[PDB]
């Protein structure tokens, strides 16, 4: 039954290029990202989701930055600090 | 018979072990846990996040 396949693209079965990643930024959208995102590091993380569009990614990368500094900090720091 | 080996291999349901050991070893009724575990609010995120800081400080600051 197995019948060896002989094909594998590490780019269709592992990392699949998602919509938000692999988007060069349009010269105008940078102006929105710079004004309506507190830290741009969270524009990458996409738990969803989550198109369309950048008017949603802003709402997500702000709410995740709010969810981070409220709890992520306390939990990790405390747990590993001592 | 061994409340330890059973405790370890299954860390997922430590909740059940706690409740059962409350139920039999200690004298509490297996009715007064039922409501309080049925009456609970959903932590909804907010409640949970706060209790969780709370544990975190308290355990850490008890000596």
């Amino acid at each position: 039954a197995g019948r060896l396949d002989n094909g594998f693209d590490v780019f269709k079965d592992t990392i699949t290029p998602t919509r938000w990643n692999s988007h060069i930024w349009t010269p105008e959208e940078l102006e929105k990202i710079r004004t309506e995102v507190k830290n741009p590091a969270y524009i990458n993380v996409v738990t969803g989701g989550s198109p369309e569009n950048l008017d949603d990614l802003i709402k997500l990368a702000n709410e995740n930055f709010e969810n981070d500094s409220r709890a992520a900090e306390a939990g990790l720091g405390a747990k590993l600090s001592a | 018979a061994d409340p330890q080996l059973i405790a370890a291999l299954y860390p997922d349901q430590a909740e059940l072990f706690l409740t059962m050991d409350m139920m039999d070893k200690q004298g509490i009724d297996p009715q007064v846990i039922l409501d309080a575990d049925r009456l609970t609010v959903k932590r909804s995120k907010e409640q949970r996040f706060e209790d969780d800081k709370a544990f975190e400080s308290a355990l850490n600051a008890s000596k």
